[PDB]
């Protein structure tokens, strides 16, 4: 609407009221970047018709959003300005976030946490870093998503990748910073029936990402790779453990036991006289919740699975070596007359007194003796 | 879907904001306006059949071509799928008489509808007579109250407009 | 999302049923303490701030070894972090109380959350206890039988609301168990 | 600015669609909670320094530290500062009584007040007293009537919330 | 944008003075026939695609010369460009309706207009003639006096509401002029 | 992607060996008949509404279960979504009959369709039997015997041809299989 | 067939149910510090974590077991064969009556509201009748693993 060639709108940095829009497109990056020969090549303003401009839009940062003619008009009213030279691309695909029909599906139907990694692989093409996430739930829970959608098309990558005239596009540029924002990017950018609206949750990349260790599997980031750079490798060999893994993919089958929090229980064999493995570890978990109503009022009872956590056992084994340090008592030769571990011990006796006469209990058992540091 | 309620949980949500006065300040204007729009919902819904009987022949008084060999209905089959067609128009507008906004319209009838009826040959002014003829025999004494007839037209008119 | 109207519109789709008035009384139920739920939520977000604050402190006090180096809580950033890590699930439940079901945390928050901090090493059952203090401070709000403040309110029953926000809070503590 | 109407229009400009029928539908809460709102904000209108004047020394009775040489409060021009700083939050509540919704409170005093009072090293604990004092003082005989005292209390603790 | 509560405080404010009891009551008013411009605004967009095919046709029926090749509603695509580029501007007058004042339509429709029709090559005095064809269908509509079809309405006065959509109408004659 | 004549050269770069003149003539037999594929993939693309819409109310009318409530192609943006989602398949399958090998298809449609569909809940045997019915409506294209609709071509064999676009139907079945 | 009291009892052991066993593990290291040594069964989170687990299951089963009022869910899929599993994996069969018996002095201290540190908000009464039988239940539980 706002100017018949315009540049760049909100003035963010100073020195763009200056700066003119971009009058022939952004060239390739320099490095040499061995897939790019096998990848179809970009997709410029200049270059493209109407129809191919808009597909290709549709096609990278709608993923397959699987648009309707009646659903959508707000897309093609930035449409009808991009397509009568008003504003570039890069404002264009701004314009497209900012829509509620981009909402309605990405920041809506999502959850809190890839929907960001759902805005990198929209716009930027990639996967992002953990910390990278860390200080963008603070643009989005804080600032709101237009800050947010604000934050890519600001950003020097963007400007330095993209240029004000090329629709976005998975770029392979060579040398990468990480070594794992290489295969992220592969992960998070399949090729066709990519269908972002499928998983509610991804479930996968949001454990991967969600720490610097624990890199996601072989099979993930070599599927997605062009043909000729991974033939020779499916034919009976990688492909089972392709289609036994695109099965979990439907659904988003949860890494819970798998790749994060991985356990090594022990053997069957160790506790057949208790129960068997399909009921070991599992204990009623109580809610009772008070209200002063009696109408209203309720408990709940289920049985469930208690996983150990390896977070809390790092802190308690840090906590208690202040015990290690510190003796453990004197000796003589008047241990005798304390045979066994019987230092320091004594029968501790409880005494059962209620209601009812049947339900009456005397206890005796022998104990070791401390004071606890409060006394 | 699209109600009353989420549009403001959706606003606010992207803002990334509390449920603020303004918030549940509209909340409020569900209490005066249902007790006008789940009344027609159920007048709607205890005389249904009834008004696909009485209206959805009257496409067929106005369009008697359509009945021709190589036409949208040859058979009777093909006459039945249509009452089945508008039958469900009228329980989608009885979805949205309860929800209060024309949230279950767009994506389970409207949404997609420009291609079907384009692609499987139907026309679109034989659905919109039928929904018209719907919309103009409402009247205050018989039918239903004062302000029922008011929001059950318009979400009549809406369909009628998003068809056309 | 989903709020209390568009919940029995889903389910009689399932059915090819229209609404009628056998199902509808208990919406117009729903719609006459309209303003119950109303002040309700009122009265949670007004005193939001304590409500965050004394629950995260408390989950502290009782359970002092997330101060202890090596804690999930020990240095100045992890506290920042914390303080907001429970705030947004405040800020969630009073989108459920509000719109008389719980799916719109459901997805939105509590879809991932599980193995984000699984992933991360926030030890599960103290968030179990700093969520548990909020449900208390909760009931103790909307019936208004806080102690520490008091607020005015029309005379009536508030516990049909007060066991829902209740439901609420086991849920966030069921998809972190 | 952040009212009732402005999300309700920018919602459906935002999907780019006509105003609808559950957009219509809130604007009908203003008609109902306008009465409680405009009553509120006119008593705060016609009594309006009488409130800053035994409730911006409430502060100073809470901290007397701050009346100290090297504090915020050194001469009596900063206590004439304080006073006005505080009046205009008195002004913007008001502002937002009659908009509707907390518009003129975010931009206006809100957005921004993290960074000046960390700068110029105002504390805000000082700021919400002052807040507090004026909204536990309220009450149903003497000060407004039983809706006014609602919004209008909840309009100060939202203040007080950002402030916090 | 602004709606009519709010043009009243960015008038206050520029004096630093309250909003009092001696300029309520013109909101009030406004208040008080909240059901006449809902009404209105409700029988706007009832019959809105006839609204803008007909002042289309109309446009197109009195100057037949941009049928005619070179004319700049001569081809399929550009009629279906026109159709459209009236459709917004009933839209936005119906936002600026509802809202009380024209701030919605101001900056986000009309600016940068007059640019985008000349430099497109839009016959200015065509559009003001599509234009003028809405607003006498508006007050038709909102008064109840169309002839072609009649919507029941509760009695009385809609007038002022009717000056209220002319006013609006010639601002978007301005703004292409 | 890859093409006929592409398909025996990175079969001879396997073995670092000159494309020679004992497999020369089997391309050249593929050139022969080149005007016969030509008119064939005429022939698919020409009446390519009917048979998208026509095997998709096939498949429709032998499960209708799909129309029932809960259905996946219940609704009518899902019907919508169904009716692309073939024509989608008969789009790249006329790549793959020009191109003359099973490559273009293979990787740009068929790579990830299994999963898309799984997550999706999409019944497989669904799309097995709408696929069949194109394949049916394929060959009675391209062997000129569809009974409904006669085109004029000059006489021979296309057989050969038939079972090409017979093999590459089979494939998206094996592929979401 | 008491009711409220019931009631109150299982929720002022559930609620701070996440302090009992932290607080009981480490005064399981508190007397013995050869269980976190080298060579010891309290080594790395391999054996720290299940040690936690253990200590929470054996925790809740008693709440259970008082809400329900009897011991019969503490003997069915609890412990008929909890001994010998114990002496298969080598657990020190000492320090484990400890922590037991760390759990039952914290339980009738959190029955009896005479805690220390917190101090619950009851209604008007005396829990003798209840304090007692929590405490038949952990020495049930203790009674096993001997
Ligand atoms: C490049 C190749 C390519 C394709 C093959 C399609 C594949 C595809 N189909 C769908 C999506 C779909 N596909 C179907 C289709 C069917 N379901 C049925 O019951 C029938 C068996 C069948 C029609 C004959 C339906 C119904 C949906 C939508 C599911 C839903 O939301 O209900 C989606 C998700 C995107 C969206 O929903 O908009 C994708 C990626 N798209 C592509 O880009
Ligand atoms: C079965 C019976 C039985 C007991 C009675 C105790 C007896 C006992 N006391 C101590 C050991 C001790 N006991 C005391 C206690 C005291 N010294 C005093 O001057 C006061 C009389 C009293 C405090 C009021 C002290 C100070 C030590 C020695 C601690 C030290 O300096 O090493 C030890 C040495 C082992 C150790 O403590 O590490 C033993 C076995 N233990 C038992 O197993
Ligand atoms: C949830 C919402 C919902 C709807 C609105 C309908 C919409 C709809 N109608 C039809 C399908 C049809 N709809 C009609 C209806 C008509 N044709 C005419 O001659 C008249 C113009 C009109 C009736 C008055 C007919 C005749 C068919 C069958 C067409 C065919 O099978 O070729 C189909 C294809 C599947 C089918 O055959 O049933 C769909 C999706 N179905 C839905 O699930
Ligand atoms: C929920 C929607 C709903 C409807 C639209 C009607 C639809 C409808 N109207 C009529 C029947 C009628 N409808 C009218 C019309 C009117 N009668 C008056 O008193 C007014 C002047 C005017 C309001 C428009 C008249 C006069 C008849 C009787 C004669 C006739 O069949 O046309 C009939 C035939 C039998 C009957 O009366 O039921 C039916 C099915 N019924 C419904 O359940
Ligand atoms: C939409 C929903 C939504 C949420 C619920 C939160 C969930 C969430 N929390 C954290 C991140 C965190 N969350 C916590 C919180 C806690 N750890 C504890 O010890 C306590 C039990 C608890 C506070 C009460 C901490 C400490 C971190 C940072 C971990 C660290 O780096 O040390 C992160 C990683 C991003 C980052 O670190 O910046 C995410 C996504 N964020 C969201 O977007
Ligand atoms: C702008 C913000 C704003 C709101 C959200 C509402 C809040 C509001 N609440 C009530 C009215 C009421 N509100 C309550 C609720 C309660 N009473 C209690 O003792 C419990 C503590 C609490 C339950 C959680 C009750 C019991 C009534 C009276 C009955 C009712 O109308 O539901 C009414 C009047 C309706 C009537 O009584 O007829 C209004 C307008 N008003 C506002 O101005
Ligand atoms: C439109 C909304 C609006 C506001 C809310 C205020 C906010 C505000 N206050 C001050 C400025 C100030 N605000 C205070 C107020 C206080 N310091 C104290 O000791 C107490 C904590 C508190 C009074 C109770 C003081 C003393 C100054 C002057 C500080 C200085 O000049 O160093 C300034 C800097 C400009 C100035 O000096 O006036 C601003 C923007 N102004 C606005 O325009
Ligand atoms: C618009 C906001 C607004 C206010 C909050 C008050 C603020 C206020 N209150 C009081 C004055 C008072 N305020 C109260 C308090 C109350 N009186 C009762 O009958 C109730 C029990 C209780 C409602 C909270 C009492 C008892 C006095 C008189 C004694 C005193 O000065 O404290 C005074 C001194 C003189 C006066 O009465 O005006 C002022 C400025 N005035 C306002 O214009
Ligand atoms: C937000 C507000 C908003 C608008 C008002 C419209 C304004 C608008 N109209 C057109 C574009 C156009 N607008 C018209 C319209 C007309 N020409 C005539 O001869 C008639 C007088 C009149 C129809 C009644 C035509 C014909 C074009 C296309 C010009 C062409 O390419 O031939 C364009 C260029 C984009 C494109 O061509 O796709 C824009 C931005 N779009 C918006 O986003
Ligand atoms: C969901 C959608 C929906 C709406 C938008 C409103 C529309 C609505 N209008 C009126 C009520 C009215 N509406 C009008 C308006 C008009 N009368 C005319 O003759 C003119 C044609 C037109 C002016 C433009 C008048 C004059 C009244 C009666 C007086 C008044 O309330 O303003 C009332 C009742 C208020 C009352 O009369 O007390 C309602 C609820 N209702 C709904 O259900
Ligand atoms: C612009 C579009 C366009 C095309 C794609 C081609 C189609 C085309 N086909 C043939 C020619 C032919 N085409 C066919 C093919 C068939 N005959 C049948 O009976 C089968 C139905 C069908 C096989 C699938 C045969 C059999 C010949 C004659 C032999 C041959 O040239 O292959 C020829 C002449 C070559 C020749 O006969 O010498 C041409 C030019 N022409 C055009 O203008
Ligand atoms: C799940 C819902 C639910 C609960 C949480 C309890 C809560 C509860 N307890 C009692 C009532 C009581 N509760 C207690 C219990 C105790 N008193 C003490 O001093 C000890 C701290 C504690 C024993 C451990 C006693 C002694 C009474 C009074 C006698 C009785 O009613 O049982 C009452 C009746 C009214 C009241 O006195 O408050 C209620 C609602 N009951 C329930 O229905
Ligand atoms: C270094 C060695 C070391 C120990 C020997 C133990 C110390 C210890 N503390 C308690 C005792 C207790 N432990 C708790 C538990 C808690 N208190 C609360 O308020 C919280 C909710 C919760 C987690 C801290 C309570 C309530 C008591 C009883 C009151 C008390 O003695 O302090 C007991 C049982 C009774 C006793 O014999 O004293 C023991 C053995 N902890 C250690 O670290
Ligand atoms: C239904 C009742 C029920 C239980 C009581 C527990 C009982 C239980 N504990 C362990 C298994 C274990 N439990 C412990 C715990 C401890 N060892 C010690 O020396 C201390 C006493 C304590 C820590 C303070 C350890 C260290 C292991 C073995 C881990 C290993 O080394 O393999 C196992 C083997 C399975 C596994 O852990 O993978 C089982 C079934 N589980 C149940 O289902």
């Amino acid at each position: 609407l706002t100017l018949p060639g315009t540049a760049e709108t909100n003035l963010a940095v100073p020195s763009n009221a200056v700066r003119k829009v971009q009058p022939y497109p952004i060239a390739k990056p320099p490095s040499y970047s061995s897939v790019d020969s096998l990848r179809p090549a970009r997709v410029s303003r200049m270059d493209a018709d109407w129809a191919t401009i808009y597909e290709q839009v549709r096609r990278q940062v709608m993923g397959n959003a699987y648009v309707m003619e009646g659903e959508a008009p707000d897309i093609d009213v930035a449409f009808s300005q991009l397509k009568g030279g008003n504003l570039t691309v890069r404002e264009f695909v701004r314009a497209v976030g900012k829509s509620a029909s981009y909402r309605t599906r990405f920041m809506e139907a999502k959850s809190s946490y890839n929907f960001v990694l759902l805005n990198f692989k929209h716009f930027l093409g990639r996967a992002p870093t953990q910390e990278e996430v860390s200080t963008h739930i603070q643009i989005l829970a804080t600032s709101g998503l237009e800050a947010e959608i604000d934050s890519y098309i600001d950003s020097d990558e963007y400007k330095a990748l993209f240029g004000d005239h090329v629709v976005p596009y998975v770029v392979y540029r060579g040398t990468y910073l990480s070594s794992e924002r290489f295969n992220r990017m592969v992960k998070a950018n399949p090729g066709g029936a990519t269908s972002d609206k499928a998983k509610s949750n991804l479930n996968m990349i949001a454990t991967v990402a969600a720490d610097l260790p624990t890199d996601a599997i072989d099979v993930m980031r070599g599927l997605p790779s062009p043909i000729t750079s991974e033939t020779l490798a499916f034919g009976t060999a990688y492909y089972w453990a392709k289609v036994e893994k695109e099965a979990s993919e439907g659904r988003s089958a949860s890494p819970i036991g798998e790749k994060i929090g991985k356990f090594d229980h022990a053997p069957i064999s160790t506790y057949t006289s208790l129960c068997s493995y399909d009921k070991v570890n599992k204990a009623p978990q109580i809610s009772v919740t008070n209200v002063g109503s009696d109408e209203h009022s309720y408990v709940s009872v289920t049985s469930k699975y208690i996983a150990p956590d390896m977070a809390a056992a790092a802190q308690m084994l840090a906590d208690c070596q202040k015990y290690k340090a510190g003796g453990n008592a004197p000796t003589g030769k008047w241990m005798k007359y304390y045979p066994g571990t019987t230092v320091n011990m004594a029968p501790y006796i409880s005494l059962n007194d209620t209601g009812s006469d049947s339900s009456r209990t005397v206890s005796v058992t022998l104990d070791k003796v401390k004071i606890s540091p409060n006394k | 879907m699209k109600s009353v309620i989420t549009t403001v949980v959706s606003a606010a949500d992207a803002a990334g904001r509390f449920p603020s006065n303004s918030d549940l300040e509209s909340i409020q204007g569900n209490i005066q306006r249902s007790a006008a729009r789940l009344e027609a919902a159920e007048k709607l819904a205890g005389n249904h059949e009834a008004v696909v009987k009485e209206a959805g022949d009257a496409c067929f008084a106005k369009y008697a071509y359509l009945k021709n060999p190589g036409e949208a209905g040859e058979n009777q089959e093909k006459i039945n799928k249509c009452y089945r067609d508008v039958d469900h128009y009228m329980r989608l507008v009885n979805y949205c008489l309860v929800v209060g906004g024309t949230g279950p319209l767009d994506e389970w009838g409207i949404a997609g509808a420009r291609e079907v009826y384009r692609t499987l040959n139907l026309p679109t002014s034989a659905y919109v007579a039928s929904i018209a003829y719907t919309r103009d025999r409402l009247c205050v004494p018989r039918d239903m109250s004062a302000q029922a007839g008011v929001e059950f037209s318009a979400y009549l008119d809406y369909l009628i407009n998003a068809l056309s | 999302m989903l709020d209390a109207f568009s919940r029995v519109v889903v389910n009689s789709d399932a059915k090819a049923a229209y609404v009628g008035g056998s199902d509808l009384q208990a919406l117009k139920s729903f719609i006459a303490d309209g303003n119950k739920r109303l002040d309700a939520v009122n009265s949670i977000v007004s005193n939001a701030s304590c409500m965050v604050s004394d629950a995260v402190s408390g989950m502290i006090c009782e359970n002092p070894g997330l101060i202890s180096p090596g804690g999930n809580c020990y240095t100045n950033r992890r506290m920042a972090a914390c303080l907001r890590d429970g705030e947004i699930i405040l800020r969630y439940v009073s989108y459920a109380l509000l719109a008389g079901d719980a799916s719109v945390l459901e997805d939105r928050c509590l879809n991932g959350l599980k193995e984000t901090y699984i992933a991360l090493g926030v030890p599960t059952n103290s968030s179990i206890r700093a969520v548990s203090i909020m449900k208390a401070q909760a009931v103790a709000f909307i019936t208004n039988t806080a102690t520490e403040r008091k607020m005015s309110f029309a005379a009536g029953d508030c516990t049909s609301l007060a066991s829902e926000v209740a439901s609420y809070f086991d849920r966030v503590g069921a998809a972190i168990s």
